[PDB]
């Protein structure tokens, strides 16, 4: 098949950058 | 902190004409260390831009005028610019 | 038979063990003149593996499949002398060192500076306990009896 | 800052107020010893958590305590 | 200027442990008191802080020290003597291990008297006291007992000496001040005459012994070395030039010394060692240039330099004062003086190591892998230890030593102006150095493994030439008949001459090319280097304050933290940068000496046929195997571990059992690096419980530990199993094979 | 020399005699009777 | 006596020195001329030139040691991971800026020269100031990825 083509690299480099951008944004968060 | 050499640019006439002198004497079989290091230059500028190889002499007669030469200017400095200080 | 073991008078591995260990010292003999020295040694070397074979062989070991004497400590009585004699003679002889040194700790407990005398022995007084403690298990027990073993 | 805490076992040596490497400590009169004094702990905000105080009491279980706790600037030493 | 009679010689303070300390005297409360004993024992310095006192105690130890290595030299040399097979070898050396001791037939032990030729059972040696020996001219074995007995002679004159130096005429301070004198003395007197008298005696005696024994003659029927002083006519058939005499010499005919005086340069063909006239020709310039030297510094007679004089005149604009002030602090601080010794001297060690295997200095030393592979190694590692030892005493002197209101000097005060720039360039250099070296073999590793060879840092992908030493190689190869006409060949073989030396079917030495692995592996020795070189001097810097701890020179120089607080501050004392450059320098000295193992037995060690083709020992396989950590384990470790696992049996089973020894130990040592005093106080609290109930409770109450002991017996117990390894690992592969 | 005496009966000096005659007696007791796997009598 | 190391700014109690590494004149020349430097330019210029130059040197490792150097798609691919490598550093700059300032704060830029002389605080030390130059940044490497794979690949230049 065609899948692993697209969901390796989607889980791979996209999903972390994503998910590390979020969480430091939100620890670095402050009111 | 401002002209912290104390620049005075006579020492690069009078280091290159002392370095000059002696290194002129051809008591090399002949040769001169001088005239050996521009013999040299003109051997290696025949095939321009190719670089010298790793078995010519050019290599061991530039470190060798380059030290020399080098001793002649610092130590020209510190003689100029000590006397004044001590 | 314990565990389905043989004798190692019967067993042909064991002999095969011994020819292998005296042909390989025989072979270093070869490079000796007879009269040297190392031949001399060679050969005192010789005798003692073949005596030592004959003594495992007489004293009633048991031998596995490899041809090595297995001990057995079950407490049968044909196998005493492997595990039951040495362990009496060790329990005597640790409770006899055991014994000397608590005689010697008690005897110096009431000084004014108890600690100098375990850093520069008293050697009349310990010379004086060494004996003592030839007859151990008697004084032990008789002052477990008495109840003068454990501390109040 | 840290908690420093003081117990009226305290004999009036003066030894911990004496090592402390940052002014947390003092003497104060009292009555109960025969020193009549005891120590006093009025600026645990500067306390580091060295605990060179409780090496300096020769009550036989200290007489100063040190418990660690929430950390800030002074108390983690930082001169950044 | 002496003091006579300033301590009584007596047995009272025998009796009386700890007396050289206030505190230790007191008496044993706990079991501290007995560890304390044994570490502060040559602490000199605190036992009394008078200066006289401590040089003259210094003094009296050196002459122990020198009793104790005369003694350890003539049991070397009756050991030769008495239960050795020299006069055998001495006539085979080629076919025959040297062997020097033998072995008492107790418990099955006697397995360890192999046969090593010659019709002698006994332990084989690597130290190469035979080769030493045989380029002495020694041939029988009435000359080395008469060495052994002269040895014990001198051993006990130093023994007398340091005893009368200390008790009976005791120098003063004054005495030991006089730097001038004594660098006088020892250049011109201890080291001048040595070499001359060396020279002397090559001349006399280790040349002719040495021609007939290469010529072939039996050593039975050498003449005697006094025979060639007496009889001028044998010296004159060896060397026509000796018919002249001293004549030439004082002439200034010299050019007539030339048969025994010689610049030749390589190898002798016959032993595969230096030719010996150089080596005398050498002694001779050297004795000439350290007599001339050893008359700079000035004394009595006005004429020389003032060392004070010269320091105080080097002085620049960046550096203000200079050295002034200099003077004072090396002549009031033994501790400095120690350090800076201790540098120098293992710096020459690893210089020696090197310059040794290159340039064979002893007949049949080089076709001797065994004593090349362990003379390397021994001296890598002692230069190590030696080297580490300086920074440790550095820092005890900033320690304890520095005072600038009496001892004020510019360059020390201006270094630690800005010591923290120093430190972060030394930071930044390590992680440059370990990134870009140890990351290239990851990367290797990688590639390999993923199945992409033409993607790797290779001699067929990826070359990393390492041009530069090349170049020097190629310089040092073309020097005879350019830039040294008189020298006859190269210096070394190894310079790339393309010229082959094989004594008795074995290489002893040839041309050692540089490729993409050497590249790699230099510059993993950088790395090392300079991560040894941040812990020590870190250490140093920050020993007496810091932005952390303000004070930490009042807590002294052996302390083990300053408690919880701040974070945590475990491990700041000076004393604990060496206890961390340790495992360092181990890593280190490790690494090169497997990388000289497998370079040698990969493209130098071999035999030769007759046909004239080289088969080495490991076939070349350091070049395309060694750019991975893979190749490392798998062709070094696993292939070579072959020989001591399968020693059993055979005369080689002690390395096979120290083997498995020094593993222990080393293992032993991980459980007081990763544990604390406290639970093991905890513990002992418990087993002490039912010493009560049985009443054998000690009266001296026992203590765990301390931070620093634990610390200590944890670095010991691993330095001393991972040497212990690697030595029954060299040991072993190098003996069989 | 009571000094002497006393150095004779400090711990290490004390305990490698004790150690040296107790090393030598075995040995010489492992020299007499070799190889000793039971105890036979 | 002559000497050259001084403290910063004369005040001994400052944690730096001053040497000729640090305040040589050509030196000193040569940094408040680059756009990190110039507090008085609109952020969104000195990004467009630290973007632009950026840029364009990153295309030369990526095209010469990747993994298709040996192959005929060796510019197209190191130009294509040059321009993935800006954009994740567009990105590290968005977050940080982000993370660091808030709208409607003052500049926290010093407001005093080496001289004591009073200047306007550097506006790049603000939301919006960090925003334009993030904006700026990343269409100057964009730009400078194009412009070197254009004169690599697309003009037969003599390089080399
Ligand atoms: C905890 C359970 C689990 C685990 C360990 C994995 C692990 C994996 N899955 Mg996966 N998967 C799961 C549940 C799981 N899956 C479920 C419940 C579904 C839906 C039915 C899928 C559908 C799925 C697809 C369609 C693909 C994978 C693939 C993969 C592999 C590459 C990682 C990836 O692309 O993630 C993707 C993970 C998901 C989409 C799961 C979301 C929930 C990896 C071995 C890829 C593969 O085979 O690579 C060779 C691929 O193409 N998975
Ligand atoms: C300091 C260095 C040194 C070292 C490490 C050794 C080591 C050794 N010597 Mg030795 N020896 C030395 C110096 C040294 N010696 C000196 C200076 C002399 C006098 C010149 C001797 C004279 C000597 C003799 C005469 C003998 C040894 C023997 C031995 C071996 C057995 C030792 C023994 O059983 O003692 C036991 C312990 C005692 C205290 C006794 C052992 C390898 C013996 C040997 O090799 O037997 C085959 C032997 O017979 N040595
Ligand atoms: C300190 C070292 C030393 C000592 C004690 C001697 C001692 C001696 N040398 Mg001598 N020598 C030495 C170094 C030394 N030499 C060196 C370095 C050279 C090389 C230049 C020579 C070259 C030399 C020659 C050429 C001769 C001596 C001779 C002699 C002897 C007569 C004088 C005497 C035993 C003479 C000799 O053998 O007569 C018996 C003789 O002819 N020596
Ligand atoms: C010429 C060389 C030299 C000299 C004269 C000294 C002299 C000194 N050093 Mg020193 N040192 C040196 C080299 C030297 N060092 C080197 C090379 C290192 C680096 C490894 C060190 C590291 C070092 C440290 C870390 C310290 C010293 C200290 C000292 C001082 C006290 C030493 C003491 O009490 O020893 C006591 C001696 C011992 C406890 C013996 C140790 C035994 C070793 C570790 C194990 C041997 C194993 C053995 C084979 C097993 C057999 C055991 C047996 C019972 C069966 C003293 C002035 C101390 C100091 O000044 O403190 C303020 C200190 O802390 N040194
Ligand atoms: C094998 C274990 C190991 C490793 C890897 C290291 C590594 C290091 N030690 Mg070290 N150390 C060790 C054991 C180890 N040590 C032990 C047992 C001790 C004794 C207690 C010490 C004691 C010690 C001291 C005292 C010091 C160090 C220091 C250092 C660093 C040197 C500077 C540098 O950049 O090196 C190069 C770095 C490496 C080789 C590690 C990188 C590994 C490769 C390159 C992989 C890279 C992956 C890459 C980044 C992508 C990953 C991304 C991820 C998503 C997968 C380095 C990180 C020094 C320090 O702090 O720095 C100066 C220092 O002062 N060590
Ligand atoms: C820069 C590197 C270098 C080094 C380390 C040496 C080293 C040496 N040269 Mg030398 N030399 C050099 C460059 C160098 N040379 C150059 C560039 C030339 C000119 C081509 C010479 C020409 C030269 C001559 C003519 C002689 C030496 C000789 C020597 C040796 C003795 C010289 C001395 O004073 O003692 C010594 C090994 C002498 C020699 O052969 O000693 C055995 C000698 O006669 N050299
Ligand atoms: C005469 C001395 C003596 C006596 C009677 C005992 C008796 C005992 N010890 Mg013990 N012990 C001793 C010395 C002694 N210990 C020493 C010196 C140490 C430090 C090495 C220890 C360390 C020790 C531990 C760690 C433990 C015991 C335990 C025990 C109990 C279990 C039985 C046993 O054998 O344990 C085994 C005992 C040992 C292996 C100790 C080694 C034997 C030493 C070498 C004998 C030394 C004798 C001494 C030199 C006497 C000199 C006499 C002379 C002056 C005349 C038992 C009550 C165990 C217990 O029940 O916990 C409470 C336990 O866990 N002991
Ligand atoms: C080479 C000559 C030689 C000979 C023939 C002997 C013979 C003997 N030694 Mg001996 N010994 C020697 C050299 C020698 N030794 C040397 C050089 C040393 C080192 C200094 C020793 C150290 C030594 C010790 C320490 C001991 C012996 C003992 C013994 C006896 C063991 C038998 C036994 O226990 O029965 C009982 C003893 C006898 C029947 C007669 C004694 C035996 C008679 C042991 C002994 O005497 O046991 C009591 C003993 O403990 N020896
Ligand atoms: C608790 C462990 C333990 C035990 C029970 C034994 C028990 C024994 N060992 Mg032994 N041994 C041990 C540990 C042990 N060993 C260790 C650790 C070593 C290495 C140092 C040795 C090294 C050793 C040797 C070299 C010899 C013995 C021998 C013997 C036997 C002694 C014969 C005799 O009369 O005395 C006996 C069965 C002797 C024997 O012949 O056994 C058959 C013998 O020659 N042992
Ligand atoms: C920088 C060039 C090398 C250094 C150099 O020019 O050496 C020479 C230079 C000037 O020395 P001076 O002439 O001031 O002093 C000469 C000394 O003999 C006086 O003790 O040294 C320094 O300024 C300190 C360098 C520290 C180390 C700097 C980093 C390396």
């Amino acid at each position: 098949n065609n899948l692993p083509s697209i969901f390796v690299p989607l889980v791979g480099l996209v999903f972390p950058a994503i998910a590390m951008a979020s969480l430091f944004l939100h620890i670095q968060k402050n009111k | 902190e401002r002209n912290w050499l104390r620049r005075d640019l006579n020492v690069v006439g009078f280091g290159l004409i002392g370095w000059l002198a002696p290194s002129s004497i051809p008591a090399i079989n002949g040769k001169s260390l001088t005239g050996l290091f521009f013999d040299s230059i003109g051997t290696e500028l025949a095939h321009f831009p190719t670089p010298p190889a790793l078995t010519s002499q050019f290599w061991l007669w530039l470190v060798t005028w380059h030290l020399g030469l080098f001793l002649c200017l610092t130590f020209g400095q510190i003689g100029f610019k000590g006397r004044t200080e001590d | 038979d314990i565990s389905g073991l043989t004798p190692c008078k019967d067993s042909k591995q064991f002999a095969k063990r011994e020819k292998q260990q005296i042909k390989k010292l025989e072979s270093s003999l070869k490079l000796y003149a007879p009269e040297s020295a190392p031949a001399l040694a060679l050969n005192a070397q010789i005798e003692k593996t073949k005596r030592r074979f004959d003594n495992y062989g007489k004293y009633g070991l048991l031998c596995g499949s490899d041809g090595l004497p297995h001990l057995i400590v079950n407490g049968d009585q044909r196998h005493w002398g492997e595990f039951i004699t040495p362990g009496i003679l060790f329990l005597y002889i640790a409770g006899w060192i055991g014994w000397v040194g608590r005689s010697y700790l008690i005897a110096i407990s009431g000084e004014k500076k108890p600690a100098m005398k375990e850093i520069i022995i008293d050697v009349p007084l310990a010379s004086r306990i060494i004996f003592r403690g030839f007859i151990w298990p008697v004084a032990a027990y008789r002052e477990f009896l008495n109840g003068d073993l454990i501390a109040k | 800052s840290h908690s420093v805490k003081i117990y009226d076992t305290c004999i009036g040596c003066t030894q911990c107020v004496r090592a402390c490497p940052t002014d947390v400590l003092e003497m104060i009169p009292w009555d109960g010893c025969k020193a009549k004094q005891i120590a006093s702990a009025p600026r645990t905000e500067d306390c580091v958590g060295c605990k060179r105080c409780e090496s300096a009491c020769p009550t036989d279980f200290l007489s100063v305590r040190v418990y660690l706790w929430h950390e800030t600037t002074r108390s983690m030493g930082l001169a950044y | 200027l002496v003091d006579r009679d300033p301590i009584k010689t007596s047995f009272e303070e025998w009796a009386k442990p700890g007396h050289f300390s206030r505190t230790i005297a007191k008496g044993p409360d706990t079991t501290t008191w007995i560890w304390n004993l044994h570490a502060d024992a040559h602490d000199f310095d605190s036992h009394t802080s008078d200066l006289e006192e401590i040089s003259r105690k210094v003094f009296s130890a050196h002459f122990g020290q020198l009793s104790i290595i005369f003694l350890w030299l003539s049991g070397m040399y009756f050991h030769g003597a008495r239960f050795s097979n020299y006069e055998a070898w001495l006539s085979d050396p080629t076919h025959i291990g040297p062997s020097a001791q033998v072995v008492w037939p107790i418990v099955g032990q006697e397995i360890l008297n192999g046969d090593v030729g010659g019709g002698f059972r006994g332990i084989q040696i690597t130290s190469g006291f035979f080769q030493i020996w045989r380029a002495s001219g020694i041939t029988s074995e009435l000359q080395l007992y008469c060495t052994a007995i002269g040895a014990l002679v001198f051993a006990a004159l130093m023994l007398f000496a340091g005893w009368f130096h200390y008790h009976k005429a005791a120098p003063k301070l004054a005495w030991f001040q006089d730097v001038e004198s004594m660098l006088n003395h020892h250049l011109a007197g201890l080291l001048g005459l040595g070499s001359l008298s060396w020279a002397g005696h090559q001349v006399h005696v280790s040349l002719p012994i040495n021609q007939f024994l290469n010529a072939g003659v039996d050593p039975k029927e050498i003449p005697l070395p006094h025979e060639f002083i007496l009889n001028r006519d044998l010296l004159a058939q060896l060397y026509p030039s000796f018919a002249e005499g001293a004549t030439p010499f004082f002439t200034l005919n010299w050019s007539k010394y030339s048969e025994f005086l010689t610049f030749r340069g390589g190898l002798d063909p016959v032993t595969g060692g230096l030719w010996l006239t150089d080596i005398a020709h050498h002694h001779l310039a050297i004795a000439i240039l350290f007599l001339i030297a050893g008359h700079m510094y000035r004394t009595n007679w006005g004429i020389g330099h003032g060392i004070k004089d010269i320091l105080e005149a080097h002085k620049g604009p960046f550096t203000g004062q200079g050295h002034k002030g200099l003077y004072e602090i090396l002549t009031t601080s033994w501790h400095a003086q120690l350090s800076l010794n201790l540098a120098m001297l293992g710096s020459l060690t690893i210089i020696v190591a090197h310059h040794m295997y290159s340039m064979p200095p002893y007949p049949y030393l080089a076709t001797d892998y065994a004593t090349q592979l362990s003379l390397f190694t021994h001296h890598m590692w002692i230069g190590g230890f030696l080297i580490v030892g300086a920074a440790a005493h550095a820092a005890i002197f900033m320690v304890r030593d520095y005072d600038p209101t009496n001892r004020y000097n510019d360059l020390l005060d201006r270094v630690l102006r800005h010591r923290d720039a120093i430190i972060s360039h030394l930071n930044w250099v390590c992680i440059f150095l370990g990134f870009h070296s140890f990351g290239l073999y990851i990367h290797n590793d990688t590639m390999s493994a993923l199945g992409r060879p033409q993607d790797m840092f290779s001699d067929t992908a990826i070359q990393l030439q390492p041009v530069f030493a090349q170049w020097i190689q190629n310089t040092h190869a073309l020097a005879p008949g350019v830039t040294a006409p008189g020298e006859t060949a190269s210096t070394s073989l190894t310079w790339g001459g393309g010229e082959l030396v094989a004594v008795g079917g074995k290489v002893a030495l040839l041309p050692i090319p540089l490729g993409t692995a050497d590249f790699l592996v230099h510059h993993i020795h950088a790395f090392t280097i300079h991560v040894t070189v941040l812990i020590l001097l870190k250490g140093v810097l920050f020993a007496r304050s810091s932005r952390l701890i303000p004070d930490k020179a009042n807590l002294g120089f052996r302390f083990p933290c300053d408690g919880p607080g701040r974070g945590g501050t475990c491990q700041v004392s000076a004393w604990d940068h060496v206890f961390l450059g340790l495992f360092w320098m181990y890593n280190a000295i490790s690494v090169v000496i497997f990388h000289f193992s497998w370079k040698m037995q990969s493209d130098v060690w071999g035999s030769i046929s007759d046909q004239g083709v080289v088969t080495h020992i490991t076939g070349g396989n350091f070049a395309q195997s060694s750019i991975t950590i893979n190749g490392w384990l798998r062709d070094f470790l696993w292939a070579q571990a072959s020989q001591v696992i399968q020693s059993y049996g055979s005369s080689l089973s002690a390395y096979g059992l120290f083997f498995l020894g020094a593993h222990f130990v080393w293992a032993f040592s991980l459980m007081f690096l990763f544990s604390g005093r406290g639970y093991w106080q905890e513990l002992i609290e418990s087993i002490v419980w039912a010493h009560n109930k049985l009443k054998v409770a000690p009266a001296t109450q026992p203590r765990a530990l301390s931070i620093i002991q634990g610390r200590a017996v944890g670095v010991t117990h691993y330095l001393l199993g991972g040497i212990a390894t690697t030595w029954a690992f060299f040991l072993a592969r190098i003996i069989a094979v | 020399m009571r000094d002497l005496k006393t150095y004779l009966s400090v711990a290490p000096v004390l305990s490698t005699l004790w150690f040296g005659s107790l090393a030598g007696l075995l040995i010489e007791i492992n020299r007499l009777f070799p190889d000793a796997l039971t105890f036979p009598f | 006596t002559f000497q050259v190391v001084q403290p910063i700014n004369g005040d001994p109690f400052i944690g730096s020195l001053e040497t000729p590494v640090t305040s040589s004149p050509l030196i000193a020349w040569y940094l408040s001329n680059l756009p990190g430097y110039r507090t008085a330019v609109n952020p969104l210029l000195r990004g467009v030139e630290v973007g632009l130059a950026h840029g364009f040197f990153l295309v030369g490792p990526f095209v010469k040691a990747g993994p298709l150097r040996n192959t005929a798609y060796a510019g197209s691919a190191g130009s294509l991971a040059a321009a993935g490598l800006v954009v994740i550093l567009s990105m590290c700059l968005t977050i940080y800026g982000i993370s660091s300032f808030k709208e409607g704060e003052p500049s926290i830029a010093p407001s005093l020269t080496l001289t004591g002389r009073k200047k306007q605080p550097d506006q790049l030390q603000t939301a919006d100031g960090w925003a334009k130059f993030t904006g700026g940044f990343f269409f100057g490497g964009i730009s400078g990825v194009t412009w070197a794979y254009f004169l690599l690949y697309v003009l037969d230049l003599p390089y080399f």
